[PDB]
């Protein structure tokens, strides 16, 4: 449970990253709310997974959903370059989450 | 491009409804700033703001028979020009 | 010196995780509070070596400095479990977010 | 949380108070419940930040004995509190 937790706030954690940009000077009304509902969400979320998970655990996978959805999304809907870098980079974050989550 | 459509709405000698049109969600903001004073030369206007999504807000406490000058503004330059409109009360 | 600031800002991320770690799912006020304010001190030091720095390679050691202490002042504070398979998945996740993070 | 006191009260309202304890013991918020001491009906129920040691129970009937509790977040704490009171 507190590992599908963690993946929902990392979700969160990217929805609220990319609203935060397209909210402007926190001025854009629809995204402001989305960012700040989207925090509220994630770190709660966190802070629920970090009672029973370690710190460290929860904290690198927390922020590599992060980082691996923002590249996903980056990608997918703001035409970023994929390079063979990326994707060995997504292969070795993705290798760690799994093995972590292995090693309960 | 926001806001649009300052209009008074409903009018007494001392208060007055106003309302704008907010825009698409898209163009909403998080708050509008309302700034009312005389039309002549007094400087020290009166002002306030309101939560983005409210579109309309009354102004009370006006002399009678006076002609004020009322502006909205977005948070931001950015949205498009604050607009302005005058009313004898 | 907007390099220091970065690092300052990576050691609150620490910080704010090792009180989450603390706060017990954000129950116990103190922890909660430097959780907190300990947040948008990172966030707001970020903002501003941001300004000078490339946002790519400040990004990648702000939460490098997050994600590292994390996990190594959680094996000491909170005697979290030091495996070579933990610390190999660990090394596997912490370059995936590093290098994906130095790209964009 | 600990010693659950009436400071104050009038014929329809409590002023309670109770030992947070120092600085580890301290929670985010604390939970008040109150009703009437017998006749089902439910319980109201409010909750205050976590900083603050006291509470303000409003609107009650006069004469009436009510029991108020206090309440840390979690079981995992130092128990709920509770006294009876009437207006």
């Amino acid at each position: 449970m507190a590992w599908l937790i963690l993946i929902i706030a990392g979700i969160f954690e990217v929805v609220w990253a990319i609203a935060l940009k397209y909210s402007n000077g926190f001025t854009r009304l629809i995204p402001s709310m989305i960012t700040l509902i989207g925090m509220l969400i994630s770190f709660y979320l966190l802070s629920q997974a970090t009672k029973t998970l370690p710190i460290g655990t929860a904290y690198a996978i927390w922020t590599g959903i992060g980082a691996l959805g923002a590249v996903i999304c980056g990608i997918i809907f703001f035409k970023e370059p994929l390079t063979a870098l990326r994707i060995v980079f997504m292969i070795l974050l993705l290798t760690g989450i799994i093995g972590l989550k292995a090693t309960s | 491009s926001v806001p649009t459509k300052l209009e008074v709405v409903a009018a007494t000698p001392t208060s007055l409804l106003i309302s704008w049109d907010a825009g698409h969600w898209w163009e909403w903001v998080t708050y509008y700033r309302i700034t009312y004073g005389e039309t002549g030369g007094n400087s020290p206007v009166q002002e306030f703001t309101v939560p983005g999504y409210s579109s309309t807000a009354t102004i009370s406490g006006l002399k009678p028979g006076v002609d004020y000058t009322i502006t909205v503004y977005a948070p931001t330059s950015d949205y498009g020009s604050p607009i302005s409109i005058n009313y004898r009360t």
